[PDB]
RNA sequence: AGUAGUAACAAGAGGG
RNA sequence: UAUACCUCUGCU
């Protein structure tokens, strides 16, 4: 009707008290006067509530309550009073009112409320259909990282959501904006369909939608999976010393799967590379590994990702790496690879298209309808295209198709006008094609011309369509089974190298979904901090065993396969010289009796597991590639990596205790320190009587037996002697 | 044997057993009576630190203004306020140099902000000093009063509906020498009874002088800070006025956008992020160093941070940061530093005297501290009077130098940050160098070099370089050691950040919003602490267990099968026996606790939904219930919490009959402000009806410059028409509605 | 400002600035540094709201829940379990008090209990009670004009607190607080059923905690605190003008699981028009005891101690009769004070957090749930005491009770002194820890910190005891190191 | 008295 | 001047 509101409005406007306000205060001011109250924010609500709950009538409720419920309940409890709430036409009420309502008030239909409160009920939904595994106990290193908080966030910006809300809950009173996308429209119609005739305060729907649509992030300490659905349950999933393995209800997300697969495959490859028979070491890990409780094999079988490690794994498991099609033609990549960068770029009419640009040298066999070509592509570059066809037209068509496919600046710069090609609006790659097919007039004027050397069979094409022997369009020329070896090199049938484990990058971010290796080659915990802590733990747990093994038969010790995961953290070329340097430093400790630094042995030992080189280069520290940034373990003394704390009697690796060594080692010292410098013994504090102090780079002009002062590290000047014998 | 819990520290490192040093399970300290003594102590000490500076009388005000900036350099370690404008400008420039196009974007954002900012955005936030009433009031009222007074005098640009048009008026209002305000007072009529005296409130117009209004608009209020942990003696906090708020908002809004893009700025980010920045700086400070270099961290506190932070320096900062931008914007932001540099401080409630022989007590207004015999007071107090009297203006006390806690933020940090950003190898080019993190008085500074003396040099250099901009490191409380262990704002880094759970203990309990909210908060407190502060499973379980016990007792909502005797237990028993599926009843209706580690993130209603009696849930969630009062989206499911100053807390809950509000304070009924309740009661009934014509008003604030009635009518037509035309209404009803719509519009 | 450019100002100004402005690092060494200076004066008195180790219960067997039944009926029921009463006589005087008024109060109360029916018990406003509950002792408020010219009108006494000296008793009280009893004091509400393994683990670990904690004497203080403070807040809010009686009750279970109601004494609440969160309710505490005050008379300054009866007790070999004392006193509290007393159970969290973190800390490195080892595989390995033999290592179960007692005492004796002391001494502890980690600690103004700490040690038994503990710790560290 | 602790409470305001 | 009542208020 809209009747009683104008009756009410008349009945108000009669009263000059308020007819004053309604006339005087504007719509901008009504917001200022709505929040006008005598009441302050309560300073101590916990106290105030404990105070008020002992009173008879502490709750305030709408006066209509006096119509809706009785004054005295069955037991003689007074439910409401006539005393009105300071600053309101509201009544003071007993808690017994709330109970009486809940046991014998009016009933309502609320059965669709879960559609309003979806955001909450999905939490329950994920939990009820979650599954737990076992609890594992270990040093749980957590990265403080910004992460998502709002699983089921249909990702759109605040006002973009606001429009969608306003549409759904406030349809007549909508503002004045366009519904940008099917992103908005589908959500609007679906949520409008879902929330159809639900008896609830619109405000609550607006609130719940506002909470439901927009992304929300937080800085959290996280070990393991960083997906929203895993962030939802950190409190249940991880502790200080424990991991409660858990998979939450419902299905994983392709982006997260594809993202994590790369990191898995990378770590598999980077591990395998170190082991003997890397192919065999890989294959077992690929068979045993499971992502988010799903087989890596059955992922890789039916997952389309193109990455070097993933491709090494696909080649090893014997599944076709990836050919494809575009613009009518079928492309098959023969050589090279490319990394994918999503970007925004401007056409010649300054229109912003959002590409997924490819960077890298690639070679393609392109074929199809009446025309074939070989393509050589660089990052936004057509290096060379050799095109053949049954008609000049069919050539030219493929030429335009490739010239598009290059993603060159030239061709974007070339686009005059806007691109509104379609009711499905095609992606920019196609927009550009279906543009230039309809008009390549400018494209060829701007593409440019080479002079070239005339060859029998080959010919050049000119921007006007002419064929020319010695001139051609930039890069264009007209002319009429995989295997993998022991060490993970990917060869083609001809014997040429496609993919190399030397070319595979480090694992970049942090896993989205959880990775579960069931492989003795890998440690129980994921990541590098794990590797360091476990590698230094195993040593301490089996110290006494390995201490004799150090004395008697070292060359066996150094080949301990438990040291392999540690090697992945060392950079490729350093391992040999590091292990040699280490081994020499140990040998010095054997050759020079008396000196014996169990902690120094424990510290450096894991670097020893590689075939050493004969170089005589000095090292104050060893680098370790952990989570991107290089960490430098100092050879002399404590570090951010390895820190022996005597107060605790504990080795501390990256902030976490790895164990207590034998109390024997606290009371253990000697003035001479072996196992620091190569052919050089340390003999205590630096004495000025051996001249001005030297550096580590200036220790190849000293006599065998000559004492000299050295700035050894961490601002310490030390007395150093060159030893006589050569280890 | 005698037990000594500290002996644990023999075996366990301090940081690992730090909880045992945090006694946060007992009532904190609370000031009783006034904080005039503290305010005067602050005002005194503040001048005492700047005593060497230049004294001058303000022409417009007549306040004894001390200026220390660019004054004589200090020749001892004591707290000094002698900052140097060139030495500031050098750092503030060095910052611009160090962050290419920071200030450009920072300003560019603040411009669009200033352009787009409504007046409404000032009704949000903390309580403000209301120059109209000479008392603190909530922002929404304190503004509304100033707008109403501005409207009653000749000032109505703000009627536009944009913050800068209000912000304008404030500067023009300084011109009007005779400012008209309406004061309220109690009178007493004589009434008959079918004859007794009857109290009643009446109004009285008063006109204030340039002198007065200018003082009142430069007045900041003072209080004692209560519930303050870690400290033996109480401190004086301050509250800003309704004028300066609008400028402070934009200065802080710039300084925020400045801070947000600085690795050394602690503000405005949360602890997890602060810790990430503190990681980043260490990781970087190691990754940049060489294997023959030392690394020393300073655990750092800055003594007398506010007392020695000058507003003229803020004028320099805010100017230099805006340099190159539009001079209107350059001016607008410069207002707050000026207005602060001419700040006067109220001296609070005053004092209370007691006669032992007569057995009587009396109150004294701080305003009376000019004309009062000193025989009543003691030495320390009467001497503080002696000292304050020379600075005392129309009830208030002049405070040109320094600052006071609670008025201004963030920018003060940028001054610190810039002194950190000075310490890059690429700027210093010495044998030593530095970096760190700072927020307000608290700082962590990593100094790197080749040798201990080389570090010492950088310590001295830093320490003096701060003194030159009026920053005073606390030699007492700050300390230094090799990089590895440090303290920062009660975070403890020991080769990595450890746990400090004790800090959060006060958060564990019944927050006292209501049955609905408290249950959602309590669980989330347990949940977030498990994640953030190493609260283990078994203890968390026990926190659930105790929370339930506290919640049940507090709200008198014990389980329906208990024999306890309260005002509810019968009516809860009725419901308990009546109910078929008991597990569905909420704890607040005497149902069982459903929570354990896995459930903590799931709201009680949501968690118990399937198990409820469909009658009972239909009553529980009945949107027609009178216990709830309909909120707005911006304030739906929100509470208030104090960690920092004071912050809002969102929580997850389903709107039930347990989502009520408790009774309001009634003490105002006895006061002369008794009308404000009626004002509120009326004001609400207008918006309540308006919302029927604009349901959209409760989700988004309706932007419009038009009479609130006219908007209601203009719609009331077209709704009444379209309900018929392309709908289901009778033209007799349409004609009746339009006849009403005209009939009321006839009435003025 | 616009046309400013940095030529080289700061360095010039630093050049100009005096060399007295320096941050000179004095390198820190715990072997060098002295003990904290404890204050001297009269010995510190007990200032709790109820008796600790010197409390005495009249108990009855009662199968009721742990907050059920009419508390006065439960009290009456307990009263009857004591046979041999007497005529009351004052044996230790309240030096500043009208010691008759206490003796009249006890009898008034004790008769008023015998002559009541129903739930509510309000005493009648007799002068001797009025005096003890501070009736009328607020001066009458006046306008300043009307009392400008009075001679002795001053501002209220605003001096710092009188210094006091560390008596032994507090360490004793703590030593008892730190012990097990033969009764379950804490009764935890129900939880959601366990599903996740970690929940089962959690409960497994929680059982041990509950075992070590629920019997601990600290927990008996927690329950007394909670009951007293809830009762007092509620009665303060509901009966503002009455003198309500509140019997000091707790409910427990024996080692048999047999349920028992205890009566420690009575509280007579004053008037309670509590407006500000600091406003005071005066009350009278009347509490049973076997302890003779006169053997430690400094401990009981504020109390008037009566002798009220006798009873028999058996030792190991012998068996003898002892007299029963009633410790009577006027005390006070505030909305904020009792609000926090209601919440004392959070101590359990403070205690158990630290332990669970210690268990988990090992569990991580051992790679295994180290709970059942820690509790069951009993090894005394955490230093928690000092005897004439030397440093005394205890077990995790002991550490629980110690930490619990600490956390409880922090709640019972909360004070700005503790607040400051705790905040500042932490820095000195961290300075020690930095040396003991060999991180070369340096300080700028140490004696400033020593004075900042020492400033907060005035008259609080708990803060004095903590200051002492810090010294014992410092010495204990110095010895092992030097 | 007692609470308390750098200043208050030990009811305040009104029917004057 | 005293004694009785009665009203409002318990963060304003
Ligand atoms: C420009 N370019 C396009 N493709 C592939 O060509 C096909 C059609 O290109 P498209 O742009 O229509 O692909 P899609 O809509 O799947 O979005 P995209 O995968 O993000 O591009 C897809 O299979 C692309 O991966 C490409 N493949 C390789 N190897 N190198 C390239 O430079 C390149
Ligand atoms: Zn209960």
């Amino acid at each position: 009707s809209g009747m009683e509101r104008i009756k009410e409005l008349m009945e108000m406007v009669k009263n000059s008290r308020m007819r004053e306000i309604l006339t005087t205060t504007s719509v901008d001011h009504m917001a200022v006067i709505k929040k006008y109250t005598s009441g302050r924010q309560e300073k101590n609500p916990a106290l105030r509530m404990k105070w008020m709950m002992a009173m008879k009538y502490p709750i305030s409720a709408s006066s209509r309550i006096r119509e809706m419920i009785p004054e005295k309940d069955e037991d003689g409890n007074t439910l409401w009073t006539n005393t009105k709430d300071a600053g309101s036409n509201r009544v003071l009420v007993s808690p017994n009112a709330v109970t009486w309502w809940n046991r014998a008030g009016p009933v309502s239909d609320v059965v669709h409320y879960p559609r309003v409160y979806k955001m909450y009920f999905d939490r329950l939904e994920r939990l009820t259909h979650g599954t737990f595994g076992p609890v594992k106990f270990y040093n749980q290193v957590k990265v403080r990282k910004r992460v998502d908080i709002n699983p089921g966030h249909k990702d759109l910006t605040s006002r973009e959501a606001q429009e969608v809300i306003m549409e759904v809950v406030f349809p007549n009173e909508v503002g004045a904006r366009t519904l940008s996308s099917d992103a908005q429209l589908t959500i609007t119609k679906e949520k409008k369909e879902e929330l159809k005739n639900c008896k609830i305060s619109p405000i609550m729907v607006a609130y719940m939608l506002e909470r439901e649509l927009v992304r929300r992030t937080r800085f959290l300490p996280i070990a393991g999976a960083t997906s929203s659905t895993y962030v939802e349950v950190l409190h249940l999933t991880q502790g200080t010393c424990w991991e409660q393995q858990y998979t939450p209800g419902g299905e994983a997300e392709n982006d997260d799967l594809d993202q994590t697969l790369i990191i898995a495959s990378r770590n598999i490859v980077r591990r395998s590379i170190v082991a003997i028979d890397p192919l065999a070491s890989l294959l077992s890990m690929c068979h045993t590994t499971s992502i988010s409780s799903e087989p890596l094999v059955e992922i890789l079988r039916s997952n389309p990702t193109d990455e070097q490690a993933v491709n090494i794994c696909k080649a090893a498991l014997g599944i076709r790496i990836n050919s494809f099609s575009f613009g009518g033609y079928n492309f098959k990549r023969v050589k090279g690879s490319s990394q994918r960068t999503e970007k925004a770029v401007l056409t010649g009419n300054l229109q912003t298209l959002t590409m997924t640009i490819f960077e890298g040298y690639e070679e393609f066999n392109v074929s199809g309808k009446r025309a074939s070509a070989v393509l050589k592509k660089g990052a936004q570059r057509l290096i060379q295209a050799i095109i053949g066809g049954r008609t000049l037209e069919d050539i030219l068509n493929l030429m335009i198709t490739l010239m598009v496919f290059s993603q060159e600046e030239k061709m974007l710069k070339a686009v005059r006008g806007d691109l509104n090609f379609v009711n499905q609006r095609l992606n920019p790659m196609y927009q550009l094609l279906r543009h230039f097919q309809k008009d390549s007039s400018t494209l060829l004027k701007n593409w440019g011309t080479e002079e070239i050397d005339p060859i029998m069979g080959i010919a050049g094409i000119m921007p006007d369509g002419t064929i020319n022997k010695t001139q051609t369009l930039m890069g264009v020329r007209l002319s009429q089974r995989v295997n993998i070896d022991k060490y993970l090199r990917v060869r083609n049938e001809k014997g040429e190298l496609l993919i190399s484990p030397e070319e595979v990058s480090e694992a970049q971010g942090q896993e989205k979904l959880p990775i579960n290796y069931n492989s003795s080659l890998m440690w129980e915990v994921n990541g590098p901090e794990s590797i360091l802590t476990n590698t230094y733990h195993w040593i301490i747990k089996n110290w006494e065993l390995l201490k004799t093994q150090w004395m008697t038969d070292p060359t066996v010790l150094y080949n301990r396969i438990e040291f392999e995961p540690f090697q992945t953290l060392i950079p490729k070329g350093n391992r040999a010289i590091y292990s040699g340097f280490t081994r020499t430093l140990f040998q010095q400790m054997r050759d020079v009796e008396g000196t014996f630094d169990s902690i120094q042995i424990i510290k450096l030992l894991p670097f020893s597991a590689h075939p050493p080189s004969l170089g005589r280069t000095q090292f104050s520290s060893f680098t370790l590639n952990i989570r991107g940034a290089p960490l430098r373990l100092l050879i002399r003394g404590n570090s951010q990596v390895f820190n022996y704390n005597q107060m605790e009697n504990v080795i501390i690796v990256l902030g976490k205790s790895v164990g207590s060594p034998e109390r024997s080692i606290l009371t253990e010292s000697s003035s001479i320190e072996s196992a620091v410098l190569r052919g050089f013994l340390i003999l205590g504090k630096a004495n000025s009587k051996y001249g001005p102090v030297l550096t580590i780079g200036e220790l190849d002009k000293l006599g065998r037996g000559e004492k000299a002062n050295v700035l050894i590290g961490q601002g310490d000047t030390v007395l150093v002697m060159k030893r006589k014998r050569d280890s | 044997m005698d037990v000594n819990p500290m002996l644990i520290f023999l075996k366990v490192p301090v940081q690992n057993a730090i909880s045992t040093t945090f006694p946060y399970t007992g009532d904190p300290p609370y000031s009783h009576g006034t904080g005039t003594g503290y305010t005067m102590d602050t005002v005194i000490r503040t001048h005492d630190y700047s005593s060497r500076g230049i004294w001058k009388t303000n022409s417009e005000t007549g306040a004894q203004q001390l200026n220390p900036i660019d004054g004589p350099l200090p020749e001892d370690n004591e707290p000094s306020g002698y900052a140097q404008t060139d030495c500031v400008l050098e750092l503030i420039e060095g910052l611009d140099r160090s962050h290419p196009g920071l200030f450009e974007t920072a300003c560019q954002e603040t411009i669009d902000a200033i352009q787009q900012t409504r007046v409404d955005k000032l009704t949000q936030g903390r309580q403000t000093y209301d120059w109209t009433l000479n008392r603190n009031q909530p922002a929404a009222t304190a503004l509304a009063n100033t707008i109403e007074v501005f409207r009653k005098n000749g000032y109505k640009l703000n009627e536009s509906g944009r913050l800068i048009d209000f912000l304008k008026d404030v500067l023009l209002s300084f011109e009007n020498d005779s400012m008209e305000v309406t004061t309220h007072f109690q009178k007493k009529k004589r009434i008959r009874d079918n004859m007794i005296t009857q109290r009643t409130i009446g109004k009285k117009r008063v006109k204030l002088t340039k002198k007065n209004y200018l003082i009142r608009a430069l007045t900041l209020n003072t209080m004692t800070k209560d519930a303050e942990r870690g400290k033996l003696k109480r401190r004086a906090i301050a509250t800003p006025g309704m004028q300066i708020r609008g400028f402070v908002y934009f200065v802080e809004l710039l300084a925020r956008n400045i801070c947000e893009r600085l690795e050394q700025s602690g503000l405005p980010v949360g602890g997890n992020e602060k810790k990430a920045k503190l990681a980043n700086v260490i990781k970087k400070m190691m990754a940049k160093s060489t294997d023959e270099e030392l690394s020393y961290t300073i655990t750092g506190d800055n003594t007398k941070w506010n007392e020695n932070q000058n507003p003229r320096i803020f004028l320099a900062m805010v100017l230099r940061i805006t340099a190159g931008q539009p001079e209107w914007f350059r001016d607008l932001l410069a207002v707050a530093p000026i207005m602060f540099s001419n700040k006067v401080a109220r001296l609070g409630r005053g004092y209370m005297f007691e006669s032992k022989s007569m057995h009587l007590r009396t109150q004294i207004s701080a305003e009376n501290l000019s004309d009062i015999n000193l025989r009543y007071f003691n030495e320390d107090t009467k001497k503080k009077i002696e000292k304050i009297r020379h600075l005392m203006v129309e009830g208030t006390a002049s405070l040109s130098p320094g600052m006071m806690m609670g008025m201004f933020n963030m920018l003060s940090t940028v001054l610190g940050v810039s002194v950190l950003n000075l310490g890059q190898r690429e700027i210093l080019k010495r044998t030593y160098w530095w970096d760190g993190l700072q927020s307000s008085d608290d700082f962590a500074l990593i100094i790197n070099g080749h040798f201990k003396e080389d570090i010492q040099q950088g310590v001295n250099h830093f320490y003096r370089t701060c003194k030159l901009v009026g920053i005073n490191m606390s030699q007492k409380k700050s300390y230094i050691n090799k990089t590895g262990t440090f303290e920062f704002t009660s975070f403890f880094y020991r080769y990595g950040f450890v746990a400090n759970f004790s800090m959060e203990l006060p958060s564990f309990g019944v927050a006292g919003n209501n049955e609905s909210a408290d249950m959602s908060i309590g669980t989330t407190v347990i949940k977030t602490n498990m994640i953030n502060n190493d609260l283990g499973p078994a203890t968390a379980q026990m926190a659930i267990q105790l929370f339930i016990k506290d919640y049940r007792y507090t709200y008198r909502c014990h389980r329906g099968d208990t024999n306890l005797e309260t005002r509810r237990t019968k009516s809860i028993k009725r419901l308990w026996t009546e109910t078929i599926s008991k597990a569905g009843l909420l704890v607040a209706d005497g149902g069982p606790n459903p929570y354990n580690l896995r459930n903590l993130h799931i709201p009680e209603v949501c968690l118990k939904w399937s198990l409820m009696d469909p009658d009972y849930r239909g009553r529980l969630c009945n949107p027609n219930n009178p216990f709830v009062h309909h909120m707005e989206v911006e304030s739906t499911n929100l509470a208030v919490v104090m960690p920092g100053p004071a912050k809002s807390l969102e929580y997850d809950a389903v709107a039930t009959t347990h989502s009520w509000t408790p009774k309001r304070n009634r003490s105002i009924l006895n006061t002369n402000q008794r009308g404000i309740l009626e004002d509120e009661r009326i004001y609400q009934k207008c918006c309540q009806v308006f919302e029927k014509f604009f349901p959209s008003s409760t989700y988004r604030r309706p932007i419009g410059m038009a009479s609130m009635l006219d908007a209601m009518l203009s719609r009331a037509r077209i709704d009444a028409r379209i309900d018929l035309e392309s709908g289901r209404i009778s033209s007799q009803d349409f004609s009746e509605i339009t006849n009403t719509c005209k009939a009321i519009e006839a009435l003025k | 400002v616009s046309s400013f450019k940095a030529n080289g100002n700061i360095e010039a100004k630093l050049g100009a600035m005096s060399e007295k402005v320096n941050a000179q690092i004095e390198s820190f060494d715990p072997r060098t540094i002295r003990e904290l200076e404890l204050p001297e004066g009269k010995f510190c008195t007990q200032r709790s709201k109820f008796l600790l180790m010197d409390a005495m219960k009249l108990s009855v067997l009662n199968p009721a829940h742990e907050g059920e039944g009419i508390p006065m009926k439960d009290a009456k029921a307990c009263l009857d379990t004591f046979w041999g009463w007497k005529k009351a006589t004052i044996i230790k005087k309240h030096e500043k008090g009208v010691n008759t008024n206490y003796l009249m109060i006890w009898e008034q109360l004790l008769e008023s209990i015998k002559e009541m029916e129903g739930k509510f018990l309000n005493l009648k406003k007799t002068n001797h009670l009025k005096w003890g509950l501070g009736e009328g002792q607020a001066p009458e408020k006046m306008d300043f004009e009307d009392c400008k010219e009075v001679p002795d009108l001053f501002q209220y006494k605003s001096e710092p607190p009188e210094k006091r000296k560390l008596a032994s008793w507090i360490q004793s009280e703590f030593n008892k607080a730190s012990e097990l009893t033969n009764s379950n004091w804490i009764e935890f509400d129900e939880l959601g059923n366990d599903v996740a393994p970690i929940e089962h683990i959690a409960s497994r670990r929680r059982n041990f905690f509950t075992a070590e904690v629920s019997q601990c004497r600290a927990s008996e203080y927690i329950m007394k605190a909670v009951y007293i403070n809830t009762a007092l807040l509620n009665s303060s809010c509901t009966a503002m003008e009455e003198y309500q009686v509140i019997p000091i009750i707790t409910k427990c279970r024996d080692t048999s699981g047999q349920r028992r109601t205890n009566l420690y004494g009575f509280i007579i609440k004053g008037r309670s028009h509590l407006r500000n969160d600091t406003d005071v309710v005066n009350f009278i505490s009347l509490e049973f005891s076997l302890t003779d005050p006169r053997n430690e008379i400094h401990k009981w300054e504020k109390y008037c101690v009566l002798e009220i009866g006798d009873m028999e007790i058996r030792t190991s070999i012998s068996t003898i009769m002892k007299p029963v004392y009633l410790y009577v006193r006027t005390n006070g509290t505030s909305k904020i004070k009792m609000k926090w007393g209601m919440e004392m159970r959070r101590c359990l969290l403070q205690s158990l957090q630290q332990v669970e973190s210690m268990i988990e800390a090992e569990s991580a490195v051992k790679e295994k749930d180290m709970t059942e080892p820690f509790f069951r595989n009993r090894e005394n390995d955490w230093p928690i005491g000092e005897s004439p033999q030397g440093i005394e290592k205890g077990t995790i179960g002991k550490v629980c009770r110690v930490l619990l007692a600490k956390s409880v005492f922090n709640s019972i004796y909360a004070s700005a002194q503790l607040e400051g002391f705790s905040a500042e001494s932490r820095k000195l502890l961290l300075l020690i820890q930095a040396f003991r980690d060999n991180l070369d600690p340096g300080t700028f103004d140490l004696k400033g910190l020593y004075e900042a700490i020492e400033e907060c040690i005035i008259n609080d038994p708990w803060v004095l005891l903590n200051a002492s503990w810090f010294n014992s710790f410092l010495k204990a560290v110095q010895l092992s190191m030097g």
